[PDB]
RNA sequence: GGAGGGGAGUGAAAGAGUACCUGAAACCGUGCGCUUACAAUCCGUCAGAGCCCUCGACGUGUCGUGGGGUGAUGGCGUGCCU
RNA sequence: UCAAACUCCGUGAUAGCUGGUUCUCCCCGAAAUGCAUUUAGGUGCAGCGUCGCAUGUUUCUUGCCGGAGGUAGAGCUACUGG
RNA sequence: GGGGAUAAGCUCCGUGCGUCGAGAGGGAAACAGCCCAGAUCGCCGGCUAAGGCCCCUAAGCGUGUGCUAAGUGGAAAAGGAU
RNA sequence: UUGUGCGCCGAUAAUGUAGCGGGGCUCAAGCACACCGCCGAAGCCGCGGCAGCCAACGUGUUGGCUGGGUAGGGGAGCGUCCUGCAUCCGGUGAAGCCGCCGAGUGAUCGAGUGGUGGAGGGUGUGGGAGUGAGAAUGCAGGCAUGAGUAGCGAUUAGGCAAGU
């Protein structure tokens, strides 16, 4: 039985085809170049998933570190002491929270603010 | 007024009325579930000690068991013919909150 | 999820800062911070939410050690032998604004936003600038205790 | 010299689309009554009938 | 001028016209949508404004457990094989 | 076309050499050392992987105990040499 | 440890030494072999390692006691130096 | 004078600052010694899915460990064609092709759908392979890039009027 390829490869050329809509050049149009293409896209992308939680961790402190500024208290020092208050508020919430409820966000300073120590520069 | 509720090792900011994607629950669509808070926001005055928010629970009702968006991963280093396809859809339920 | 600003979110304010006996450095730094936005819980790294801000008395910055006439500024022409230096002395006493517009612009990041960032920092070296239709609010450099 | 390098297709296009052609400007005439377009440049020699109009 | 084509007919079909079953890809056009002339790009990926299209709900535009196209802008990123 | 023409045939000559060898996932997972070699870029056996069978902690780590060294250090009218 | 001029990013051996090879992630500006740490997949959760916290760039123009004038910090000897 | 902690000359090559990564810093953002925070990875924890080995009880659940990987070893599968047998679909439209909307842990799937098309296909369970290409300065056909670019083949030379 002689068998012919066409279709077992056109079915795999078509997924990958269709995967790499929207490159430029080449790379959207022949198989291997889209082929190459697709593996550095996937790549990427298991990268960048893993990479996106400590990317926005980053921006949600920023915006934390902000809005704690304009409170006259530093970002270190208010995490130091909304965990010595004991809640339990993650950086996500309090960024919403500094953006949409500012009095909410100043009232979780007062309360961090209370918690600190005296001195937080002594040997405790 | 709304809270922030933990569910799933996570929190989210919900209100009545909203709905929100959750980690899997063992609970039929049309059940209703209790989940605990982190933080209660009511007018002006914000609840954030430890004892009145464990006096305080936020009701919401299943509306459905979902299904996460499709990823696919093919592991892949250069120069050394390894490569590995790998699929994953992760299980979700949508929550609707119905009070607090 | 988080927030992301719309198009007619941003609201830019102005403020103006003395530069008279202020270490170069610090007022740099300040500058830049405000220009990128930073002290807004509302920024985002993708977006210039910044605020414009003004740079009076250029002339009478303050530079420590010996760095008035033995840091370079350098440029290159790009013909052979095209390199031109000047110290910090001549150049504040021939161009003044321009020590604390290379301080500052030096300081914010070198994308295509950082250059539409640079659009909003004026420095001029008299007391005085033509911005008074904006109200700039004056500023003052301070540390938040921690 | 050879190309090194295979062109880009934007490349090409841009380059290649340099190569085209100007409308001639085209002027009216009256010649055995009826009006036709003609090229300034011929003005003259249509009104003495040493142009062919088709 | 022909070649060729447009009507008209034949045919079940002319998306069967003796360049003729089916008619893929590379390659070459035309039209529409988005984008692009201060910008250093292994050309993708992750966030993402704006614009356009579409499915539901309530009014007259405004959200949603939505979906698609394009993507200014920011982060990361040294082609495949041997 | 010439340090032994060309054509066909032996013939699918022979190359310890160079290149190539096409779908997927799951479990485990090296070596670049020893000996010999007309041997050194090859190969045989051993060492290290995997699978099956048999055997059970026999492997490993720590404490204690029993052993042999002639290195570091030191020493030298204790020898031999400078 | 040997050879070489104890010169080499030189060469040859020993090492229940490590890593790479065959190892992604974080750090060292970039950086197979250095430091932290061994990736089953997803999350817009938390705590840390190395390394860091003026701005680029996440987090301290942190606190207390002293020193430095050399931009030393941010490369180098014999030697010289109220 | 003695030892000391920091410092100074020594110091010194040829594209361009170039021996802090840059701006800049002694009003330290430098060094030493104490102290207090925070950032920071695919490490650890939290929540959910999967798999291998083993254990317990059962007549497949739960639990404990483990799941980077080249050469390589073992195990289980996707898709292609031809066929025995059995079934089902098809001019009321098969295959092939182009889309839409979905699906699976992977190869892939769609007895889900729309267009085109015009005669054969699917499924189960066995049998057999010319059974899967991205690369051999691989072979044949078609077509790009260079590019509407080079050249249009001597050293004599063509012009005008009329015609067709």
């Amino acid at each position: 039985a002689r068998v012919k390829r066409a279709l077992n490869a056109q079915k795999k050329r078509r997924t990958v085809l269709k995967a790499s809509k929207g490159y430029r050049g080449q790379r959207s149009r022949l198989y291997r170049k889209a082929k190459e293409q697709q593996l550095h896209s996937l790549t990427y992308a298991y990268r960048d998933r893993r990479a996106r939680k400590g990317e926005f961790r980053k921006l949600w402190i920023s915006r934390i570190n902000a809005a704690a500024r304009a409170n006259d208290i530093t970002y270190n020092r208010l995490i130091q002491g909304l965990k010595a208050a004991g809640v339990e508020v993650d950086r996500k919430n309090l960024a919403e929270l500094a953006v949409s409820d500012p009095a909410a966000f100043t009232a979780l300073v007062d309360v961090a603010r209370a918690a600190l120590p005296e001195d937080v520069n002594a040997p405790s | 007024t709304y809270a922030i509720v933990k569910t799933g090792g996570k929190q989210y900011k919900v209100a009545a009325g909203d709905v929100v994607k959750v980690e899997k629950l063992d609970s039929e669509p049309g059940a209703s579930v209790s989940l605990p808070v982190a933080l209660v926001v009511d007018g002006a005055n914000v609840t954030s000690k430890a004892d009145d928010l464990a006096k305080v629970a936020v009701t919401a009702e299943v509306l459905e068991h979902t299904k996460g968006p499709k990823i696919r991963i093919h592991k892949f280093k250069n120069k050394t013919g390894y490569h590995k396809r790998q699929g994953h859809r992760q299980q979700l339920t949508v929550l609707k909150v119905t009070g607090i | 999820p988080t927030y992301t600003p719309k198009a007619g979110d941003t609201t830019r304010s102005w403020y103006v800062i003395d530069a008279s006996d202020v270490v170069l450095g610090r007022l740099a730094s300040a500058a830049a911070t405000l220009l990128r936005g930073k002290h807004k819980p509302t920024f985002t790294p993708n977006v210039d939410g910044g605020d414009f801000v003004i740079v009076i008395n250029a002339d009478k910055i303050a530079v420590s050690g010996d760095k008035l006439t033995k840091k370079f500024a350098y440029r290159h022409s790009g013909y052979p032998g095209g390199l031109r230096k000047r110290t910090i002395g001549e150049l504040l006493e021939k161009h003044p604004t321009r020590v604390v517009e290379n301080a500052i612009i030096g300081m914010l990041p070198h994308n295509k936003l950082g250059r539409q960032i640079q659009k909003k920092l004026k420095v001029y070296a008299g007391p005085d600038h033509p911005h008074a239709a904006q109200q700039p609010i004056p500023f003052e450099i301070k540390q938040v205790a921690q | 010299a050879v190309p090194k390098r295979r062109m880009s297709r934007a490349n090409t296009r841009s380059r290649r689309a340099q190569w085209k052609a100007e409308a001639p400007g085209l002027v009216t005439v009256s010649v055995a009554g009826q009006q036709r377009k003609v090229p300034r440049r011929l003005l003259k020699a249509a009104r003495l009938g040493l142009v062919d109009l088709d």
